[PDB]
């Protein structure tokens, strides 16, 4: 048991160093919020 | 340099500060904007 959860930790870091989208859920949190500023600076050079 | 004050260029008017850039600018251009819209660079007119 003990060489088969020493095995299971090592699989994590190959696959966090390796597959970037593992953590797409905490992106779209930060993508969001980028897109809702910009379109409010955006929106000052429209005439209404 | 180095103060908030009030500009009066040619074709522009604005409130901030004048510091030094690092920047290059084309002779076929007089100013920089930012990606919202935002100038954060002008040339003076008289000296290059």
């Amino acid at each position: 048991i003990a060489n088969q959860f020493n095995s299971a930790i090592g699989k994590i870091q190959d696959s966090l160093s390796s597959t970037a989208s593992a953590l797409g859920k905490l992106q779209n949190v930060v993508n969001q919020n980028a897109q809702a500023l910009n379109t409010l600076v955006k929106q000052l050079s429209s005439n209404f | 340099k180095n103060k908030c004050v009030n500009f009066n260029f040619n074709g522009l008017t604005g409130t901030g500060v004048l510091t030094e850039s690092n920047k290059k600018f084309l002779p076929f251009q007089q100013f920089g904007r930012d990606i919202a819209d935002t100038t954060d660079a002008v040339r003076d007119p008289q000296t290059l």
